[PDB]
Order: C-alpha cells, then sequence, then structure tokens
C-alpha cells in the first residue's frame, strides 16, 4: 500500500533507514541451455495455439502478441546492459533514426537471442518504408516442414514489440524466399505507417 | 552393410514410415506393409518368448563405433535395449536389420546386400536414424502422437544419410 | 521539498511520491493539492517536444532543467521505452539544480535500474501502477542519499 | 564411465547452446497469458501447465535416450541419480541432488538450489498461495517417467518464490510391471 | 499548456466576488475543456477539471451541466471519490438536480442481483396439481438488490413488474444501504389464473425518487 490511483503520500527526507527485503544483480551471468528444451517449449506453444484457435489470422496475431510481450521487456534490459548498475555508468545514444535501431537489432538483439549475429539487412528499392531483415537459417523453427510460414511470426512478433514500444509504430509480416542453398531463408518485412515518416519528413 | 529400403513401425500398431527409395523401379506398397509390420510386431513377441536353456548372464551386449555416416552423433561405445529379441533376418535376396528402442519403438532397414560386423554398423546406423527421428519428428508441433510421418524435411535428412553411406 | 513522478506514454502515472526536508514538516504550502499535478502535465508537452530532436537547446537519456515556473525548477529524464521521469524542485527561495547534476543524474540512473527490475517481471504489464512497498523503500533511501 | 563425469562430456558434444534468459522470457510470457485469459483463477493454470508438461516429457524422453544410451534403471535410486546427474544436466544447466527418502524407499525429494526457469519473476499478491510457478517440470517428470513405465505422481511442497526457504519436489512411484518384450 | 491556461482562466473566474450571467462563450469554454482531455489515462486530472467545471456551472446557474457532469463523475464512482467526504458534495450537487430536470435512469443498470421467486405452502394435502418452471401457488416471492456508491439515501419507491400478468406489489418507500446488499422485504404477488404457456421475464421496474424508470436488467446474464 504505497501508490494507489487515488492520492500521493508525503514523507520526510533524511529519516530512518527502512528494512531490506529483496534485491538481485541486473547484469547477466553467462547462462546456457540446450536448443532442444527451448524447441520443445516452442512447439508446445504452437500446439496449444493450434488447439485453441480457429483460423490462421488470429493465430498469427496471438503469436505476434506472444512475441510482443518479450520485446517490450527486452528493449530496456538490452539498452541498460549495453550502457553498463551501482557501478558508475554512462547512458547510451538512445537512438532515434530508423536506420540505426535496425542496426541495433541486427547487431545486438540477434547476437543476444542467438550465438550468431544477424546476416543481412537491406532496404527496398521499389518503395520506401519497407525494410528487409533476413537471415539464412532460422534457429527458432528449423523443426517444422517449410511450407508453413505462420509459425515464423513469433520472432517478428518480437520485432514489432521491439519497435512500437521504442517510439516507431510499424507492422511486420514474414515470408520465405528460397534463395540459394538455403531452402528456408525467412524474410521479415517491416511496414511502417505514414505518421512516423513525415515526422522524420519534418526533421530535414 | 549397404541399406536399400527403410521402414519405421509404431511401438504398438501398424507402421508410420516406409520408403522403397534407391530402387529405381515400382514395387507394390499399398496395404501389405501394414500387414507385414503387424506380423513383425507379433513375431518379435514370439521370438522373445521361447527360451533355449542357457541360464547364464552377459559374461557383452555392446558394440563400439566405426565412424559411420557422412562431428558424428556419439563418440563412445554404447548399449543395447533388446537382449532377447530378433536382431536380423537373412535370406537369399536380402538381410533385414532391425533395431528397437527402449520406449518400445522399432526401426527396420531392409538391405539387399547378401551374406557380426554387419550387426555393428547396422546398430550404429539405426541409432543415428533414431537420433534424427527424435531431432526432426518429435520436435514438430503438427505431428500428433502415433501418426504417419508427414515431414518433408525428415526425407532429405535420411536420403543424404543413406547416400552418404555408399 | 520535491515531487517525483514516472509518467506513461498515454499520459498516466505509474509512480508518484512527494518528499520534503524535515524542518518543514508540512511541505509545499497549498501548491501540493492543485498546482503540482497540473504543471507536471504542462511540462509533459515540452518533454514530448524535446524527445525527438537531435541537438538540444548529447546522449538524449538525461536532459537538464526543462523550464522554470513560479520559481520551481522542473527536471526531466527519458527512459528507453518512452517513460518520463519528471521531478520538480521547490523551495521558499530560488533553487539551484545544475550543481546537483553530478548526483541527480546518478539518481535517475539507478531509479532507471529499479524500473528495469520492475519491468522484468512477466506478471507486471505496462499501464499498471507500481504497487510495491519495496520500490518505495529503495526510492526513499535513494532520495535520502542523493539529497 | 560414471554418469556424473560423462554428463559434462554430453554437455560439450551435440548440445547446441541457447541463452537461458530467452527461455525464461518465453516461459514467463506463457504463464502471464495463461494468468490473464483464465480470469485470475490460479488453481486451473497449474493443471494447464501440467497438461503442457506431460506433452513435453512424453516427447522429450525419446530425445534424451537418443542422445545418451542408457540401460533401464534397475532400482529407483538409479532413477534419482540419472535425474540428478544427467537429465537436468544435459537439457538445463543445473545439478540438483536428492534428499529426504521415505523409509521404504518409495518417495524421494529433489532439492533444487537455484532455478534457471525463474530469474526475474515476482508473483502477484493474490496468487501467493495458489500458483506454483515452475509447474512445467512436474509434467515432464510425470511424462518422461511415465514412458519408461515408472507410473509415478509428481507434486510440489515448497518453493523460494512463494516465500518458503527452498524448492523441492517429491515424487513417488506406484507400480511398474510393464516393459518392452525384448 | 493550453489546458493549464484554460484552467487558470476558469479558476480566476471562480474566485471573483461578483456575479455573472449566462453567455455562450462559457458554453464553448466548457465543451472545449471537457473535450480537451480525451474524456468522451490519468484520472485524477479529469476529476480536478470537472470538479471545477461543476462549480463554474453552479456559479453560472445552468443546472443541466451540473446534472450532466455529475452523471459523468458517476464513471469514477468506485475509486478516487472518498468515503462520503467528496461524495457529500457529490450529493449536494445532485439533490437540486433530482428535484429538477435530471430524470436520467440512475447512473447504471448494475443494481439488481438474481431474485428468487419461490412460494411457501404449508399443507401436504395440496401439492402440484398438473396433468426451470416454478409451479407457483398462493404465496409470496422475494427480491434483493444493492447499490455501490458511498452516498446514503438511495431511495427506492414503488417497485413493480413489467407487461406480464396481474402480479402486483403493495408499497416500497423505505431506504437501501450504502455499500451492502439490503434484501428488500415481501413484494406479495396477488396472481391471477391464465394459460399454461411459459415466457420468462427480463426484470422489473424500480424508481429512485423519480418516475419508474426502465428495466435495470440482472447481472452477468439475463438470468431468466
Amino acid at each position: 500500500t504505497v501508490g494507489p490511483k487515488q492520492a500521493i503520500t508525503s514523507e520526510a527526507s533524511t529519516t530512518y533507514i527502512p528494512s531490506r527485503i529483496y534485491s538481485e544483480s541486473l547484469l547477466f551471468k553467462r547462462q546456457e541451455a540446450s536448443l532442444s528444451a527451448m524447441a520443445f517449449l516452442f512447439q508446445e506453444m504452437i500446439s496449444q495455439l493450434h488447439r485453441t484457435c480457429k483460423t490462421a489470422g488470429d493465430f498469427e496475431t496471438k503469436l505476434s502478441d506472444y512475441g510482443h510481450n518479450i520485446g517490450i521487456r527486452l528493449l530496456e534490459l538490452l539498452n541498460f546492459r549495453a550502457s553498463v548498475s551501482n557501478y558508475i555508468t554512462k547512458m547510451r545514444r538512445r537512438d532515434l533514426k530508423i536506420l540505426d535501431i535496425l542496426q541495433f537489432i541486427h547487431g545486438t538483439l540477434w547476437s543476444y537471442l542467438f550465438n550468431h549475429v544477424s546476416d543481412d539487412l537491406v532496404k527496398s528499392s521499389e518503395r520506401d518504408n519497407e525494410y528487409m531483415i533476413v537471415d539464412n537459417f532460422p534457429t527458432l523453427t528449423q523443426f517444422i516442414p517449410g511450407e508453413n510460414v505462420s509459425c515464423e511470426y513469433f520472432v517478428c512478433g518480437i520485432i514489432k514489440g521491439f519497435l512500437f514500444n521504442a517510439g516507431f509504430p510499424c507492422g511486420v509480416t514474414a515470408h520465405r524466399m528460397p534463395q540459394g542453398g538455403h531452402s528456408q531463408r525467412t524474410v521479415y518485412l517491416i511496414q511502417f505507417d505514414r505518421q512516423v515518416l513525415d515526422r522524420e519528413g519534418l526533421r530535414f | 552393410m549397404a541399406i536399400e529400403t527403410i521402414l519405421v513401425i509404431n511401438k504398438s500398431g501398424g507402421l508410420i514410415y516406409q520408403r522403397n527409395f534407391t530402387n529405381d523401379e515400382q514395387k507394390l506398397n499399398s496395404n501389405e506393409y501394414l500387414i507385414l509390420a503387424s506380423t513383425l510386431h507379433g513375431v518379435f513377441a514370439i521370438a522373445s518368448q521361447l527360451t533355449p536353456k542357457a541360464l547364464q548372464l552377459t559374461q557383452n551386449t555392446i558394440p563400439y563405433i566405426p565412424y559411420v555416416g557422412m562431428d558424428d552423433f556419439f563418440k563412445e561405445p554404447f548399449t543395447n535395449w533388446n537382449k532377447s529379441g530378433l536382431r536380423q533376418l537373412c535370406t537369399d535376396q536380402f538381410t533385414m536389420f532391425i533395431y528397437q528402442t527402449l520406449t518400445g519403438l522399432k526401426f527396420v532397414a531392409i538391405s539387399s546386400s547378401v551374406m557380426n560386423l554387419a550387426i555393428q554398423i547396422a546398430d550404429n546406423f539405426l541409432r543415428k536414424v533414431y537420433c534424427l527421428y527424435s531431432d526432426y519428428v518429435m520436435k514438430d508441433p503438427s505431428y500428433s502422437m502415433e501418426m504417419p510421418i508427414r515431414s518433408n524435411l525428415f526425407d532429405e535428412k535420411v536420403k543424404k544419410m543413406v547416400e552418404n553411406l555408399q | 521539498p520535491q515531487y517525483f513522478a514516472i509518467i506513461g506514454k498515454k499520459d498516466n502515472p505509474v509512480y508518484e511520491i512527494e518528499f520534503t526536508n524535515a524542518e518543514n514538516p508540512q511541505g509545499f504550502p497549498q501548491d501540493l493539492k492543485e498546482l503540482n499535478p497540473f504543471i507536471l502535465h504542462a511540462s509533459l508537452d515540452i518533454v514530448e517536444d524535446l524527445q525527438w530532436q537531435i541537438n538540444p537547446t548529447t546522449d538524449n537519456c538525461y536532459l537538464g532543467k526543462v523550464d522554470h515556473f513560479y520559481g520551481l525548477a522542473i527536471t526531466a529524464y527519458i527512459s528507453y521505452s518512452g517513460m518520463k521521469f519528471v521531478m520538480i524542485h521547490g523551495n521558499s527561495a530560488n533553487s539551484s539544480v545544475v550543481i546537483d547534476d553530478n548526483n541527480m543524474r546518478s539518481f535517475y540512473q539507478e531509479v532507471h535500474e529499479l524500473y528495469v527490475k520492475t519491468l522484468m517481471n512477466p506478471f507486471y504489464k505496462i499501464t499498471d501502477p507500481i504497487r510495491s512497498p519495496a520500490f518505495d523503500s529503495r526510492v526513499r533511501t535513494l532520495a535520502r542519499k542523493h539529497l | 564411465r560414471s554418469l556424473k563425469a560423462m554428463g559434462e562430456e554430453i554437455w560439450k558434444n551435440k548440445t547446441e547452446k541457447i541463452n537461458t534468459e530467452l527461455f525464461t522470457l518465453t516461459y514467463g510470457s506463457i504463464v502471464a497469458q495463461l494468468c490473464q485469459d483464465y480470469e485470475r483463477d490460479f488453481n486451473k493454470v497449474n493443471d494447464h501447465l501440467y497438461s503442457m508438461g506431460y506433452n513435453i516429457g512424453c516427447r522429450l524422453i525419446e530425445d534424451f535416450l537418443a542422445r545418451t544410451a542408457l540401460p533401464r534403471c534397475e532400482n529407483l535410486v538409479k532413477t534419482s541419480e540419472v535425474l540428478s546427474k544427467c537429465a537436468f544436466k544435459i537439457f538445463l544447466n543445473i545439478t540438483p541432488n536428492i534428499t529426504n527418502w521415505s523409509h521404504n524407499k518409495d518417495t524421494f525429494s529433489l532439492i533444487l538450489d537455484e532455478n534457471p526457469l525463474a530469474d526475474f519473476v515476482e508473483l502477484p499478491m493474490d496468487a501467493m498461495k495458489s500458483l506454483w510457478y515452475s509447474n512445467i517440470l512436474c509434467g515432464v517428470l510425470k511424462g518422461s517417467l511415465e514412458m519408461v513405465q515408472l507410473d509415478c505422481d509428481v507434486w510440489f511442497v515448497s518453493d523460494i518464490l512463494r516465500g518458503d526457504s527452498q524448492t523441492e519436489i517429491k515424487v513417488k512411484l506406484n507400480r511398474i510391471l510393464k516393459d518392452e518384450i525384448p | 499548456k493550453q489546458l493549464f491556461v484554460l484552467r487558470l482562466l476558469m479558476v480566476a473566474l471562480l474566485a471573483t466576488p461578483n456575479k455573472i450571467a449566462w453567455h455562450p462563450d462559457y458554453r464553448t469554454l466548457i465543451d472545449t475543456i471537457i473535450e480537451l482531455l480525451n474524456i468522451n489515462t490519468w484520472l485524477i486530472l479529469q476529476k480536478k477539471i470537472l470538479q471545477l467545471c461543476i462549480k463554474v456551472s453552479r456559479k453560472i446557474n445552468d443546472f443541466e451541466y451540473v446534472a450532466k457532469f455529475s452523471s459523468i463523475l458517476i464513471t469514477k464512482y468506485t475509486h478516487l471519490l472518498n468515503q462520503s467526504e467528496q461524495d457529500a458534495l457529490f450529493k449536494e450537487y445532485i439533490q437540486p438536480s433530482i428535484t429538477n430536470e435530471s430524470i436520467t435512469s440512475y447512473w447504471d443498470p448494475f443494481i439488481l442481483r438474481e431474485v428468487v421467486i419461490n412460494r411457501i405452502l404449508d399443507s401436504d394435502p395440496t401439492s402440484n396439481e398438473i396433468p426451470a418452471e416454478f409451479t407457483c401457488r398462493v404465496q409470496n416471492p422475494f427480491k434483493f438488490d444493492f447499490t455501490i456508491n458511498d452516498i446514503q439515501l438511495d431511495e427506492e419507491i414503488s417497485e413493480f413488474c413489467e407487461i406480464d400478468r396481474k402480479a402486483v406489489s403493495y408499497s416500497g418507500p423505505y431506504n437501501v444501504k450504502a455499500e451492502s446488499i439490503r434484501s428488500i422485504t415481501l413484494p406479495l404477488i396477488i396472481k391471477k389464473p391464465t394459460y399454461k404457456k411459459i415466457y420468462e421475464i427480463s426484470c422489473l421496474k424500480i424508481s429512485i425518487l423519480k418516475l419508474p424508470l426502465q428495466k435495470f436488467d440482472i447481472i452477468n446474464d439475463s438470468r431468466r
């Protein structure tokens, strides 16, 4: 009973020290787990959502909401640990262009989620506000037959959840472009809206 | 040694997977493989049932590792889960190598090579295809339990293994 | 005395506390009930103006005193997720805040650390008030040690 | 040769590593959505996490036996040693140890010093008596152990996240008398 | 900042010792200050705007808006209007409204719980003559009802039923409690013989010191 939605309390500074209850180190210890356990939890996720949903579209939106609830957490944790606690620190850039948060994703997010850095990151020549984020080998979903793409939305559900909470609202879809020796390649394309673009249209 | 037709049966029913691949021909596959898989399921229990008067112990029941395949899947000699059960069948035209797993699931490799070490390379190969079955079918969410294999990826995971064998 | 707040993106507060020096046992005479929520919502406009610009009136997470208004120095801070850490400075006379940027910037840094510790709970979703007494105990010890 | 030695050898061959923090975040999003959509009725979500864990473990045992070939555990203390020393050591990076047997050696407690399934988690106050957080392993510890025909039942007593001193799970088996004919 | 300076205008106009008549600049000022916050987020500021808007619309003496913004302050009923202190002024701004044109249907339809229509015979010689449904005989039903506001003097008067049969009532002019669920006493249906065919009823008609209003249907379901 400290902060309700009803009032504000007034208590004096330099009073007595209160009790010590719960604390934890924010910086990561290096922890590893097998790929099989997270793959088993991932297929159990897709199995339960296959069980309790009717058609493909709202299944995809529910999986994207599942990814969203990791991404909105993950933004502040990765930026605070890239600016690293009680140790004396200096905060980061807090980047605000479009072309460097995608650089931040392709550099730090994919090398945080996985051992390897993300592969390629190109724009679209035919239209602006379309950005291609591509890998060669999806390590979330390498265990499903390749003709289904909807099970690939969870990771781009992260990316929308990484982007909308960072101040750039957008929308993502994913397709599979079988280019080269990689049969599954998994393009994720990011559709922004107009109302952000003219904002950076206003900023020269 | 050389493997030419692959069969994966259920632990308690008719078979889930069958491929007569690398025989450049058409043989019949419709509805007699279910009957022959059920008779293998019966006669494994029949072949376990009769006891010759040995009454001793395992003094054994462990191969080694010939580096079959192609970082392999395992680097040490290992153990076996069918002490008193059918292990191969040997005829004029083929030898059938069978390997079951401790959960009750069995794997059948019909081999057109004709006439000890074959058991070692067979148990090594069928343990490797058990590893690819665990790593590529059991992880799949669309695959329900005790249903026919529908994965397209498991196909070129095993075709490449067989064409890496020879 | 200082009024401290953390405000959401859809203009709602998740944390609010007012802490005073013990000489004035009652703090902020008559401003506390009416003036201090309204001038904070007024300052949210200009913090929303300066969040998207590049070169201020470096590093964009901290920023100085954003306005001066009835002799009150209003100091802001912008987190990575868009949360805004507006905290005002009152006194009977005028107040100097820029000399405490050696200390108050660090105060915003570990209360940002405390907010990241709050956010990592999977049960705690955003647009929820931070109804935890442990958070109060840490932020008033940080208010004591960063006076 | 010994299981407590060769589990580390399997920990450095054909276990592709992934960060445990991602595993915690996706499990936390699962239990957060399960909390939200069941209208805060916290006794049902332990049953639903058990129903997820049964389907985890009944497919996990055929990967565990594939990655490491073992004979059947001839007594249930060897079951406790493999669950202490290779089962949770290959998949997760944790080495729990066994204590608190029943006197007829039917029941064993798996004391678990730290859980890498719940790092950042703090429970809400209304759920503080009726939600065991990391329930999912219990379904696994039914499922896998139900497929080697050790017909057991798995349940919690206490955990650190509920304010108690320690996390331990007590499992006892009922009957077996069933196995492959070979 | 426009919100703050319109608040300054309105509080400076509040504190004058003079009197001022009605003028439609006040009308457009009130609609732009209510529409300026997205009312029809933070809730304390919405309370602190319309708690001044009700005072200015009292000082102008246009009772339609003090009735309207009282029936907008009903949205913030269950928190941040404290235990009959601010609800005291929420009463004394709504009593001259309810003795005037404010005849709206008592702020919410969430009053009536699931009433039970049993009857209690006393003879074993008569039991269910015939050839879920109730099979009512010559005895009396029961209702129970609540309100949730911190105010007192919720006053039900003349509770009776719908366009159903000759089921009637007698008198109900008594009170009902502030927070609790006061069970209203015996309504005493004086039923008439009709045809066997069944048809359920949604609710019954209750006035709150007004004319008898519409349904105020039962919670969570129709509860037939």
